[PDB]
């Protein structure tokens, strides 16, 4: 998914 | 003009050491070759009028405008289609500006070489400079439309390679502190670091980072669980699938001001923030019920803070805020969104700090919440938000806020990421007062977000920018730590896979993980990895990877080194052995001299800490010295040599045969390693070629640390027999008689050998054979050196490949032979199968047979039907 | 081996250890177990590609998308004898392993079709091993079986089943060593390929498998060959490991020999396993049973690091608090992080 | 999933 | 903290009782002309040498009676720094500045303006300087400013009323  | 080659440089190469990226296209001028530019009408204002920022191309003449003085005084071509590469990548973005051409081949044919930002879009813009130049040399101009569209090809190019802000992030701190890195061909992985030293990250993620910890912290109800067990501040509220049970919830939350979220995860939809009636819990209770059956939570008054923690320690915190417009004058919503979206800090996407705001039904509905619409004139002062969270990608600000934080609130965040097992990790916390504990101001922890972005940290909107990546390669690279292993990197015309094999099996006996590439195979610790020819950077790239790796030992050739550069960048010992007129004429080198700039480019690459290890008895490899920023250690073959005296009288290391020793001079003092009689590799002391190349291992594993003790049990130890290195000197002995099976090349390998001949003190020195058909006219010289160094030359030049007609190459082995010495029993006979390898009983006892057979597996197999001891 | 443990409130973890020196268990992983290392074991493309440029042997195959290409894809891999399988990822169905005609390849595209769009690789010959690595060193390796029967004399297989499934040491589930054999239309599918079917009799020393795959829960069994694997097989196996980032793994290998190199014998390694499992190694059918547990132990607590923490509990009548607060106090003047409980609060330093 |  | 001598303890005599004590593991000196003069250094090289400033004192004392010779004393601390060390020099001193040529070391600097085209182009070419700006004092590496503290809250400044103890202070945590 990256960058939460 | 036809694209007749293109190769791609990644690394240090003949035409650059620094500039590592590079495009060589090989240009045939069929037509214009002939033709100035002064020959071709309309060729300066058609080529500026499309290009009118081709200005700045300056040339020999140093100024702005120095291309354009030219251009009109033709260049043939050169210049032109390399400056307009250049810009056409600049014209999108790609800055490029390093480029050369110089005339090869036939006369017409041009290598021109440019600077890339991104391969494929520096490919499209060498193939696009040729077109838009080509049409303007037939007709005036270039349509505009056929310009457009290959700048929006080359936009689209590089945009498609280009790694997410994350990675650039730490790449370019890592670049910083002279880490190297490389992308893997699988997950968008990156590589940090060599061998045994390699660590691998994944935008935020990294080898450091746990499965269990990840996976807890995106389990809301398992976060909360573990937290509040440990002490640890949450928001209270419930699990309701969907029943209308929202009245009594209320009572063990705490009344109605609750947070009503759809029970599942997917997307900041469906959530009502603040609750405070009946039929208000209802209308979220319905949009709730969208998503499968973290409901009624309290809600709690504050700001919106993210903290990010990288090793159980605090780096930065900030204050994040949904997009909005306040009552700036007496203005309406729409006129105050126009007013502020036009500020110079509000950029697209991910292009500025700020983004720009916009308005859908979802701001509306916002909007309406607060009593406002697009047409509503705000009062003074008021706020409005236009957005429910906050985030800069929809247009909201973030505040630094990293020194305002109370020393109670850092000691629990750390506690926090502890917990719930994360590295990296960003904290979210709702508070009035950052600067208070969060027990005195009721705040509380929210979520917990493994991999965190970094934008809101690195370019804040208020406030100064931190630097986030150093604490992340901090960890991964402790200080003291090294992010690489040792390289030793082998070159020079002959002797680089016998060196090589001696310098990893010297290595070995330190009891290390020794890997090495050779034109046989690539080895770790004597298993085979792959057979072949394995020189070149891609088999580089096999051992430098491999996570078991400590030392790295690799044979570097011409081939690979101009077709596409070295893929090391730097190394701790570069080793020359000698420079020699073998493969002229190919690969665009046809001199001397030129060969002598390939194999100067390992010189070039020792880092200035480490070694340059150079033949003072070759006058093209002593001179490398003056271009060398390391340390130079010479060796020679006669200790009476004028370089190495100079140098030892200065305190330099040389290495040196004398007395029968292989030593090492260290300023005044001398260590004697071992005699050369005693070391296998070398025929009893017969073959001065070997003798060179041990010295040339010795003095590489002694200047890089290795203890002299470690050497001499190397060099003992090493063995180059019949089937472990066949064709190299293979010497068989067969009753009172010897054989000498040999693979020499260019005629420095035929003069090595005639020397171990020469040497032979038994009876007939036979020769039989010569070169084969591919050879350029330098038979003669061969047939020159059999004359002086054999007895008995007998020659087979017609072998089964027949590059050439027929027996030709024969006849002019004899034309050479005879010409210096006419009495050596001169037959020809030119079968070489059973014929003239098999006629081994015409030479007496003790005396040697030497074959240069076309084939090395032929000539060792006939010689062992004669049962060899 | 004396280390405390506890079950934790939220997702099945495990507790080995206290305070500074715990860590945490999740049945096969670990607290020493990384998400990039899982992840990419459970991409088989991924995989493949990564161990391939390592130059590690893998199968031969390629990607088509359902398209009617299979005569021409057997250009590339090396003729008929294939391995068909379902695109994705649904469970072992839908599988053919030796195709050896065209017809044969079109059933197996069909059946592969259901799948969403590792096809036609090159089948390899040899028995399946599961090699077990834990913290980059060798630790087990066992052969796998599928369930079957055997021509014990002139009997059916329905008549051989039901003489060998009495052997006692066939038990339910994960109640004894071996388990029962069980017939389904999937049995009869197995059986169908070979030529024979319930009430078939088998010439003396036949075989006949009742699955397609081994597995000790459907009937199969494992034998140890640990003590058998050659000194470059071993040095392979390490080395996959690591390329592919995984402390405890399970790497599936076809091979005719385990006793000699997969380059000579021409085997591959066909799967590697994250978070594999233990019960063909601790209670294997034949050969010897191995303590697994104890080098995956050594790798959490390394041998002479402590997994407590020391504790002083005070008790009496009176009194108990104020010598607590002194006494932590006390502690406190190493530098050290000293916890404690009384009758007013919990405090940490 | 856990033992594969 | 504890005194081992009292009275003037600069010059090459003093250095080597602190080099020769076998507890010292950080030697800090001040260095003034009349030790040079007199007999040499006592330490052949140093880690880091800082130059504050060159002015018009002590001119016609020791053979020297000009301001470019002076210069020329207070060069040798920065003419010893080994080449793995730095050197620090004031970027708002002509004399100073210009020591940077000569150093065979790395160079930092430091200033009372930001706005100073040596600093500038300094840090351009990622290198660190000091400057103190927006009421602080902080340092600048490459493109990213750490600031340390605000000048009214450091005691050894009068409220940050006293220019020459902030360019003291700087020139310490540069050299920190
Ligand atoms: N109990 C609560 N009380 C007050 N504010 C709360 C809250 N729970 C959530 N919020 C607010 O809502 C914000 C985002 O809502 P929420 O946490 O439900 O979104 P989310 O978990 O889906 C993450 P994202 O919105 O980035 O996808 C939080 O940062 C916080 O400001
Ligand atoms: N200085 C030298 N050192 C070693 N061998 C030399 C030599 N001069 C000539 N030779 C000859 O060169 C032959 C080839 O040696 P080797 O295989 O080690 O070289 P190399 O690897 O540089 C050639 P390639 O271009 O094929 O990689 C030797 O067998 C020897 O006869
Ligand atoms: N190319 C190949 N050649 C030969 N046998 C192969 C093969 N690919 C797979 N196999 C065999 O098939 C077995 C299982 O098939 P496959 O690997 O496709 O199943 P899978 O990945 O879904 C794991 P599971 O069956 O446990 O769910 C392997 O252990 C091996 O014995
Ligand atoms: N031997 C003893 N040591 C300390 N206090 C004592 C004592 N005998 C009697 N006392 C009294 O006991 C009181 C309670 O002390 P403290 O609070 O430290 O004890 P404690 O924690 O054992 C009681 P609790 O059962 O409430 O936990 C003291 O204030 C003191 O007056
Ligand atoms: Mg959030
Ligand atoms: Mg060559
Ligand atoms: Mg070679
Ligand atoms: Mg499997
Ligand atoms: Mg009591
Ligand atoms: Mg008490």
């Amino acid at each position: 998914d990256d960058d939460d | 003009m036809k694209i007749l080659k293109t190769l791609t440089l990644r690394g240090p190469n003949y035409w650059s050491i620094r500039r590592k990226k590079l495009i060589v296209m090989r240009l045939d001028l069929e037509d214009l070759a002939e033709r100035p530019s002064n020959s071709i009408p309309g060729f300066y204002e058609g080529l500026i009028k499309v290009l009118p920022s081709l200005v700045e191309h300056f040339c020999s003449p140093g100024y702005q405008g120095g291309f354009l003085e030219r251009v009109k005084e033709g260049t043939y071509m050169g210049h032109i289609v390399e400056h307009v590469a250049l810009e056409l990548q600049e014209l999108v973005g790609m800055t490029a500006g390093f480029g050369r051409t110089r005339e090869t081949s036939t006369p017409g044919v041009y290598n021109v070489v440019y600077e890339y930002v991104d391969e494929q879009a520096g490919r499209y813009a060498g193939r696009a400079a040729v077109r838009l130049c080509r049409s303007l040399v037939d007709t005036g101009d270039y349509p505009r439309l056929e310009l457009e569209k290959d700048l929006e090809d080359l936009r689209d190019l590089g945009a498609n390679s280009a790694l997410g802000p994350s990675t650039e992030t730490i790449v370019t701190e890592a670049e910083a502190r002279k880490i190297p890195w490389m992308l893997l061909s699988a997950r968008a992985m990156v590589q940090l670091g060599y061998g045994v030293y390699q660590q691998r990250i994944q935008a935020t993620l990294s080898s450091h980072s746990g499965i269990l910890g990840v996976e807890l912290a995106c389990d809301k109800e398992g976060t909360k669980t573990i937290l509040q067990d440990a002490g640890i501040p949450v928001p209270r509220g419930t699990t309701i699938q969907y029943f209308d049970d929202l009245e009594e919830a209320i009572n063990d939350v705490g009344g109605y001001p609750v947070v009503i979220k759809p029970l599942d995860g997917n997307h900041g939809r469906g959530i009502t923030i603040n609750v405070r009636h009946w039929q208000e819990a209802i209308a979220a209770y319905d949009l709730a019920a969208e998503e499968s059956k973290i409901i009624v939570e309290r809600y709690y008054e504050g700001s919106d803070h993210r903290v990010l923690v990288v090793n159980g320690k605090l780096v930065a915190v900030a204050e994040r805020i949904p997009a909005h417009v306040t009552g700036d004058g007496s203005s309406t919503i729409s006129e105050l969104i126009e007013k502020t979206n036009q500020d110079p800090n509000r950029g697209d996407g991910h292009d500025n700090i700020l983004t720009k705001i916009v308005v859908n039904k979802t701001a509306i509905d916002v909007m309406e919440r607060q009593g406002y619409n697009l047409d509503s004139v705000l009062p003074k002062d008021e706020v409005v938000y236009l957005r429910a969270t906050a985030n800069l990608s929809t247009g909201g600000i973030a505040i630094d806020r990293t020194d305002d934080i109370h020393p109670e609130n850092i000691w629990l965040m750390e506690r926090v990421a502890k917990v719930i097992g994360l590295d990296i990790a960003g904290i979210d916390v709702v508070t009035s007062d950052i600067s208070k504990p969060l027990r005195e101001t009721n705040g509380v922890i929210v979520e917990v977000n493994a991999a965190p972005g970094f934008r809101m940290h690195v370019a804040p909107s208020q406030g100064l920018p931190r630097n986030v990546a150093a604490p992340v390669l901090d960890m991964l690279f402790p200080p003291g730590t090294p992010s690489r292993i040792p390289i030793l990197a082998v070159t020079g015309t002959n002797g680089k896979t016998t060196t090589t094999r001696l310098l990893a099996h010297i290595y070995r006996q330190t009891g290390k993980t020794v890997g090495y590439t050779s034109t046989d195979a690539i080895y770790i610790n004597e298993y085979c990895v792959e057979k072949g020819d394995n020189t070149g950077p891609q088999s580089a790239g096999v051992i430098l990877r491999d996570p078991t790796v400590e030392v790295a030992v690799l044979e570097t050739a011409r081939g690979g080194i101009l077709r596409a550069g070295l893929a090391f960048d730097s190394c701790d010992v570069g080793v020359v052995l000698n420079v020699a007129a073998d493969h002229l004429g190919l690969g665009d080198i046809d001199t001397i001299e030129q060969m002598a700039k390939v194999k100067s480019v390992i010189a070039e690459v020792v880092d200035p800490s480490g070694y340059a290890v150079l033949n003072a008895d070759d006058p093209l490899v002593a001179a490398m010295a003056d271009k060398v920023k390391a340390k130079v250690a010479y060796f020679s073959m006669n200790p009476d040599n004028p370089i190495i005296q100079a140098h030892v009288r200065r305190n330099g290391i040389a290495a040196v045969y004398e007395s029968g020793y292989l030593s090492i001079l260290e300023g005044s003092w001398t260590l004697r390693v071992e005699q050369a009689k005693l070391i296998p590799m070398t025929m009893g002391g017969m073959a001065p070629f070997m003798i060179a190349n041990a010295l040339a291992a010795c003095l590489a594993a002694f200047v890089n640390g290795l203890d002299v003790e470690v050497i001499r049990q190397g060099v003992r130890t090493f063995t180059t027999s019949a089937e472990q290195t066949p064709g190299r000197m293979n010497l068989f002995n067969l009753g009172q008689h010897h054989a000498l099976v040999d693979y020499a090349h260019n005629p420095a390998g035929y003069r090595a050998v005639g020397d171990f001949v020469k040497n032979w003190q038994g009876q007939r020195f036979g020769v039989v054979g010569g070169p084969g058909d591919r050879r350029d006219s330098d038979l003669i010289e061969l047939g020159q050196i059999a004359a002086q160094v054999f007895d008995r030359i007998i020659v087979k030049e017609d072998d089964d490949k027949r590059g050439r007609s027929e027996g030709e190459t024969a006849d002019l082995i004899v034309k050479g032979i005879l010409q210096e010495n006419p009495g050596a029993s001169y037959e020809v006979i030119l079968d070489e199968t059973i014929a003239l390898n098999k006629a081994l009983d015409q030479v007496e006892e003790k005396g040697l047979v030497v074959v240069f057979p076309e084939s090395v597996t032929r000539a060792i197999d006939l010689i062992k039907v004669r049962n060899p001891i």
